[PDB]
């Protein structure tokens, strides 16, 4: 589903950032001061950071801040696939299953995640540690394993290495930019 | 079948769009097959207005065993919508090629 | 249902008190059996596991021309154009 | 074109010799408007002699079509004139069709 | 001389008789049954196997299995009916040899 | 295949087979079937007027091949005769509807329309 | 006439120590005062005496695409845009340029300031790439706050301000009509590229598309000559273009070389797997997504330069190497590809939406073998005609590739199909 | 003003035109689906894709303006190629409801398809059905029978006001819907049922009701309200169920 909304004890109550409000406002001043609609692209990413699961009523507060049309703005964060719609943990991780990724081995990883941290490759966890959604391509392709989670992403890791990683996660924060090789020439 | 013959190929000679080829055959085949009809009526009926009693219905038999390959090819008796523009509207069945020989042999 | 005069099908109305319908009263009028759709909703819906089934009536054989229903809405029936059957799941 | 195209045009020179044959001749008494298309060649006549035309394309040496056998009429009020005759002719000698028409 | 659908091809035999009366006008048409069954006969042996309407969905419409399934097939058979053919502007004439003599269709 | 008096089909399942496009009603030479459509009840929209004149038909067979749902199948009818013109032509469905003693033989018949002989 | 790899000469190659401080020492605004106080026609005449080539996935030239907007009169102040997301998977311009050194694109469009007409440039960053964005914004408070661009810094009249947005991170930073419309505030949708390019109308000024790979080189070709960048490659293509090598290799590594390098050569600096041309069956393709894979057969004669990739099948856009064994599948590497496409396809042009789907449903068959033998010609007729009839070049990435398919292959497509009509069916 | 060729001949046009806009003066109309009366131009399907005398790739009516004095041919080749291809692609994912659909003769898409689309094959397999969008009084929209274009999107914004409908998704699952539960004003939006090529929205008040055949269409001025005149009303036999909109230069702008 990405076209319809729930109507049911999600559509009524949410809340607004008041202590990011100050720098809510900044954001509209970097692009042009006059017909300012631009914001409300950076303003749904800002939301999704400070409060996990964008709802439909959050989305219609947003609109109203920035000054633009409510159709418009709904609209605008459903094209997009950065921002999250249903519901997502602590920690949501994305894996990359494209072509250039597939040539050495990316379903060997995926295969080793879905084991580790049980449940279907689709539905995330029921304990709301750790969400799956396979995802196409991340950014930097140099590593062959890529895998994105909440704001750093991980590159090159192993079939034991990824399941390892998840594990310790679950504590303690575990950035991995390189645990394979070195990022400029391997 | 001598009829919307003449009809069709008018419309064939409109949008200049031939018939596929067995259809033409399956057209000749009830062309003449109208011939069967038409000349018997220009005869039996003609022989019927003189005097003539016996002629009329010695090949009356033979006309309703030969709308029987009206019926089995076209759910009407008589006047059927079966030659059109687009060649021939349906297939002749496999009940009509075994009829068709053994009723010329006779 | 039937009130004074003779039987409604498919939703038609015979005569206020009897005025213009006059005719058909040496004949019997005719009545179609099970005409109200009582039988539409008599049939049992089907569960399915796809987002999306094409329906048939029966087959290529009997007239039915393919059409594709969605089924995610959950509130909504969902049934096809032609047929009256419903599809969950 | 294999069932896209009815008949190749190969006669169709020779059919056009036909209407700069009659066009030859040159009346305004008779000739006005040419048209040949599809196998097929039409003449219109002007109102005021349309007999002397019929003694034409019979007995003719060159065209001897001879069989007047279908005459038809046209039912159109778009022109500022209404009806319209339509002279359809054949040759039996020559094999040939041609139609006359009035304005 | 003017063939229509598949001719020339097809041994035809024309009766022509001397004298303008009515018996050898009977006699042309009797000999032209007798010389009927040859054309039919040739048409039971030269048959291709193939399509029974044209490919074009614009005139002629398609099967039945055909339309159930895919989309364009469908909308050409709907608009075939309403406002159906579209026929391209001109005046035409064809005459195909009935038995009786000729449907000038015009 | 053979055609004599109209009668319409229905589903194995109950369900009227017409779907009301007024499709059969432009083909129809003779124009003798007439048909107006309003929603039935909630969901379905199918018929209200179905009327097929007796008093014209010249028994084409376009309306069995023009109907997309194959609702009007033509039967090997034969008996039909009548004190008036009231009585033979076919009112709103129910006598058409009362094709069922004869619809035991389309079902036979259509199986050798699927795929054309 | 053959070139040599690098040979110590490269645009950017630092990675190992790089911040704000420590890149200006190592090459970063040497002639900042130099460039700003020289006109602005002589600046833009620098770029295009050199005659530097489109780094970005388009194949069109740097030179000519920067002179078109000119400005010569405008009622509206006009803005330059630089992309710096990527959008064709197998390429490290978003990796190296943004993250690895930020320095270098921040002075990028401070260089094409003065010289295009710029009131104020914007950078447009991929969406999961969080952190790599995180330094282009970090190097850009640094250079504001000591004074290096902006108002009346690095000693010109002309301001010019950096801004980083961030992305959504499919087809929003792809096509250059398509930048102009996510920075907008609108959907994530191409706007009409017949009538009007970035020039004439790009919300609501006049405007430039760049990429992050061509910003970068746009002081190194003005503070170095001229004829430096222009020796190296081939007659037509010039400059050096960064090759991101990754798949079926021992070692895969992205590195800076020069142009018009030999396919051979390029893939023996990295190593490839077991064999480049000799074992492994060859199916690499040379460039990231939008170019078909090319032969085992002819690869040797082929060059990394677009002048001559192009008149063997297509020409590489994004060109870099993405290698593949023997052991790998073809014909399911390829539905990979397409199936990227089908989810990176904004949604307006009809035969894109319902297109790019519909080539994908058919692929996924090919995988399975229940397609028929004359299925796979009907296919090229379909896939050759979204290449002409789209709005924007991404329904040509869905096309090409494809294409590739019924070129140079073609039986291993077909032996997949009669295993499985002998065994299933 | 500058005068370029169409179809060899030449006709005189304004400096800034559109392709189908300078068409329709030489008596040509090229296939449409995006409006050229007053809706704004937009891209969104390249239906109108047409081939100059000398272009390496074929351009849109609706985009590409004549500019300088170019000939551009309505019969070609190229012309042709498109317009019988791009039909294959609308129908790829098309529901198939014709004989059910609410609208059947005055459908647009419906139309082309006799006049301009390939009737030979079509190979489709496995089409993709939306979710029925909610909807008050007038026009029950079936979202499934949608070809997804963007006349009516532009149409809630500009000419009606209060914009509703937008974009949804990406791919083939994007939708023309509100995406949020929530039902259309009135004022101006029940001309959003006319507007529409494809049997999407029809009022429920004619919804299989009558078809385009057989309806006798006659021209009468409007009652209720001033201002308002000349709309088509449908005879359909004795009683009238069909209201539509008609044309007029300056008494109505093309909504009733
Ligand atoms: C499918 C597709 C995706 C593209 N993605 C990008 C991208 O992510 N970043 C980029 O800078 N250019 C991208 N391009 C190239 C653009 O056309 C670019 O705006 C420009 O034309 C390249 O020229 P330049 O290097 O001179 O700016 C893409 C092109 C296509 C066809
Ligand atoms: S009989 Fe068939 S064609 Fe006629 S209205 Fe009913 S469903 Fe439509
Ligand atoms: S058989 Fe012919 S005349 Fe009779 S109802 Fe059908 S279409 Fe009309
Ligand atoms: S070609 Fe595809 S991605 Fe590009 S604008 Fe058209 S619909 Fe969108
Ligand atoms: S939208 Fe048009 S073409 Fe599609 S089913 Fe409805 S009437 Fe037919
Ligand atoms: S409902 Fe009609 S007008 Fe609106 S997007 Fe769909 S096809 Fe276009
Ligand atoms: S293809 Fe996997 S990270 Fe780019
Ligand atoms: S009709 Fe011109 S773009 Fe749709
Ligand atoms: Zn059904």
């Amino acid at each position: 589903v990405h076209r319809d909304t729930p109507e049911n004890n999600p559509e009524t109550p949410f809340d607004f950032t008041p202590e990011n409000y100050k720098r809510i406002e900044a954001i509209v001043k970097n692009y042009p001061e006059g017909h300012k609609a631009a914001a409300v692209l950076p303003v749904l990413d800002l939301a999704q950071r400070q409060n996990g699961w964008l709802p439909i009523s959050a989305m219609n507060k947003v609109a109203e801040i920035l000054q633009v049309p409510p159709m418009r703005v709904y609209e605008v964060a459903t094209f997009y696939t950065m921002y999250n719609r249903k519901p997502v943990g602590k920690y949501h991780i994305q894996v990359c299953t494209t072509t250039p990724c597939m040539l050495r081995n990316s379903d060997s990883i995926l295969e080793a995640i879905q084991k580790k941290l049980g449940i279907k490759v689709g539905e995330t966890t029921p304990d709301k540690l750790f969400t799956l959604i396979e995802v196409e391509c991340l950014g930097a392709c140099v590593n062959a394993p890529m895998v994105q989670i909440n704001d750093n992403y991980y590159e090159d890791l192993t079939p034991k290495d990824i399941e390892e990683i998840i594990d310790e996660l679950k504590a303690g924060k575990i950035p991995k930019p390189g645990p394979r090789s070195g990022r400029f020439s391997c | 079948m001598c009829n919307e013959q003449a009809y069709s190929l008018a419309v064939e000679k409109l949008l200049n769009i031939r018939p596929p080829p067995r259809a033409q055959w399956i057209r000749v085949l009830f062309g003449e097959i109208t011939r069967l009809l038409n000349h018997i009526m220009a005869v039996t009926t003609h022989a019927l207005d003189i005097g003539a009693m016996t002629p009329f219905f010695w090949m009356f038999e033979e006309r309703e065993k030969m709308f029987e390959f009206y019926e089995r090819v076209s759910g009407a008796r008589m006047h059927a919508a079966y030659v059109r523009p687009g060649g021939v509207h349906q297939d002749l069945p496999l009940g009509l090629m075994d009829d068709i020989y053994e009723f010329s042999k006779n | 249902x039937x009130x004074x005069x003779x039987x409604x099908x498919x939703x038609x109305x015979x005569x206020x008190x009897x005025x213009x319908x006059x005719x058909x009263x040496x004949x019997x009028x005719x009545x179609x059996x099970x005409x109200x759709x009582x039988x539409x909703x008599x049939x049992x819906x089907x569960x399915x596991x796809x987002x999306x089934x094409x329906c048939d009536g029966g087959g290529g054989a009997l007239g039915h021309p393919r059409v594709y229903i969605n089924l995610d809405k959950e509130t909504k029936t969902g049934t096809c154009g032609y047929c009256g059957l419903q599809f969950r799941q | 074109r294999p069932t896209v195209r009815p008949r190749n045009d190969v006669a169709h020179k020779q059919l056009s010799a036909f209407g700069e044959y009659v066009a030859e001749i040159l009346p305004k008494y008779v000739q006005q408007v040419q048209v040949s298309c599809f196998n097929e060649l039409e003449i219109c006549i002007h109102p005021d002699g349309v007999i002397p035309v019929l003694t034409f394309l019979r007995d003719h040496s060159n065209a001897q079509f001879k069989s007047l056998a279908d005459l038809t009429a046209v039912d159109i009020p778009t022109r500022q004139n209404r009806f319209e005759i339509v002279y359809n002719l054949l040759s039996l000698r020559f094999n040939s069709r041609i139609r006359v028409k009035t304005y | 001389t003017q063939p229509y659908d598949v001719y020339d091809q097809v041994e035809f035999d024309v009766p022509i008789g001397s004298r303008g009366d009515c018996y050898d006008r009977y006699l042309c048409r009797v000999e032209e049954m007798r010389q009927s069954i040859r054309i039919i006969s040739q048409c039971l042996n030269k048959m291709p196997p193939g399509e029974i309407k044209v490919d074009d969905a614009k005139v002629s419409p398609p099967k039945r299995a055909e339309m159930k399934t895919s989309m364009e097939s469908l909308i050409h058979h709907f608009k075939l009916y309403t406002e159906g053919y579209q026929v391209p502007p001109g005046a035409t004439y064809t005459a195909i040899e009935a038995p009786k003599g000729e449907f000038g269709v015009y | 295949r053979f055609r004599g008096e109209h009668a319409l089909r229905r589903y194995p399942s109950g369900e009227e087979r017409c779907i009301a496009c007024k499709l059969c009603e432009a083909v129809c030479p003779a124009q003798a079937i007439t048909i107006e459509a309003e929603p039935r009840a909630d969901g379905s929209r199918r018929t209200t007027r179905y009327d097929i004149d007796m008093t014209k038909c010249i028994y084409c067979g376009f309306c069995q091949e023009a109907c997309p749902v194959d609702a009007i199948v033509e039967g090997p009818n034969f008996e039909f005769s009548t004190e008036t013109h009231e009585e033979l032509l076919y009112n709103k469905e129910k006598l058409l509807n009362n094709g069922d003693k004869w619809e035991a033989e389309i079902a036979a018949n259509i199986q050798a329309d699927y795929l054309y002989r | 006439s053959l070139k040599d790899e690098d040979r110590i000469f490269t645009n950017l190659y630092g990675r190992h120590d790089w911040r704000l401080k420590g890149a200006q020492s190592r090459g970063d605004w040497y002639k900042t005062k130099e460039i700003l106080l020289k006109g602005p026609d002589w600046i833009l005449g620098e770029v295009k005496t050199s005659g530097l080539r489109g780094r970005g996935g388009a194949g069109f030239p740097t030179g000519l695409k920067w002179s078109f907007m000119n400005k010569p009169s405008d009622g509206r102040p006009k803005y330059l845009v630089v992309n710096a997301d990527e959008g064709e998977p197998g390429t490290c311009k978003d990796r190296e340029i943004i993250r690895h050194d930020p320095h270098k694109l921040v002075e990028g469009c401070l260089v094409g300031g003065r010289a295009m007409g710029a009131r104020a440039a914007y950078i447009y960053i991929r969406g999961e790439f969080y952190n790599e964005a995180s330094n282009l914004q970090v190097a850009i408070r640094e250079a504001y706050e000591a004074g290096l661009i902006g108002k009346n810094a690095c000693g010109s009249g002309y301001d010019f301000d950096v801004f980083v947005v961030r992305g959504a991170g499919a087809y929003i930073c792809g096509e250059e009509t398509a930048l102009i419309e996510s920075i907008e505030g609108k959907q994530g949708k191409p706007r009409l590229k017949p009538p009007f390019p970035a020039d004439v109308g790009v919300f609501g000024c006049p405007t430039t598309v760049a990429n992050v790979e061509t910003v970068a080189v746009s002081p190194t070709i003005c503070r170095r000559g001229g004829a430096w960048f222009a020796s190296f490659g081939r007659e037509r293509n010039s400059g050096t273009k960064l090759f991101n090598i990754s798949g079926h290799v021992n070692n895969p590594c992205t590195v800076e070389e020069e142009m018009s390098v030999p396919l051979k050569e390029l893939i023996e600096k990295h190593a490839g797997g077991v064999t480049g041309g000799w074992d492994n069956l060859l199916a690499v393709i040379p460039g990231g997504s939008s170019t078909p894979l090319i032969p085992k057969s002819v690869c040797e004669t082929v060059l990394m330069d677009f002048d001559a990739l192009i008149q063997a099948q297509t020409g590489l856009g994004t060109a870099a190497v993405i290698v593949m064994d023997r052991s790998t599948d073809i014909v399911k590497a390829i539905a990979r590809l397409i199936e990227f496409y089908k989810h990176e396809s904004c949604g307006q042009c009809t035969p894109c939406r319902e297109g790019v789907d519909w080539m994908n449903k058919v692929m996924a068959r090919f995988v399975r073998g229940d397609a028929r033998p004359a299925e796979i010609d009907s296919l090229w007729e379909i896939s050759k005609q979204i290449e002409g009839h789209t709005i924007c070049a991404l329904g040509d990435g869905a096309a090409w590739p494809v294409q590739g398919l019924i070129r140079h292959f073609r039986p291993e497509l077909e032996e997949r199909m009669q295993q499985f009509a002998q065994q299933h069916q | 003003l500058i005068e370029v060729f169409v179809d060899g001949q030449s006709v005189m046009v304004e400096p800034g035109t559109t392709v189908l806009q300078a068409c329709e003066k030489v008596g040509m109309q090229i296939p449409r689906f995006c409006y050229h009366e007053r809706l704004s131009v937009a891209g969104n399907c390249r239906m109108c894709l047409v081939e100059i005398e000398k272009a390496p790739k074929v351009v849109a009516a609706c985009a590409m303006p004549v500019m300088k004095g170019w000939n551009i041919l309505t019969n070609s080749e190229k012309t042709k190629k498109a317009r019988e291809g791009v039909m294959e692609f609308l129908l790829a994912n098309h529901p198939l409801d014709c004989p059910i659909c609410d609208q059947g003769g005055e459908c647009d898409l419906q139309d082309q398809s006799m006049m301009f689309g390939s009737d030979r094959s079509r190979f489709l397999e496995g089409k993709r059905a939306v979710e029925d969008k909610n909807i008050g009084p007038l026009v029950k929209t079936i979202m499934t029978r949608c070809i997804q274009c963007t006349r009516c999107i532009r149409f809630a914004s500009e000419i009606a006001g209060v914009d509703d409908l937008g974009t949804t998704g990406r791919g083939n699952d994007m939708q023309v819907g509100t995406y949020i539960e929530k039902m259309f004003m009135s004022e101006l939006s029940g001309n959003i049922i006319d507007i529409c090529p494809v049997g999407a929205l029809t009022x429920x008040x004619x919804x299989x009701x009558x078809x385009x055949x057989x309806x006798x269409x006659x021209x009468x001025x409007x009652x209720x309200x001033x201002x308002x005149x000349x709309x088509x009303x449908x005879x359909x036999x004795x009683x009238x169920x069909x209201x539509x909109x008609x044309x007029x230069x300056x008494x109505x702008x093309x909504x009733x």
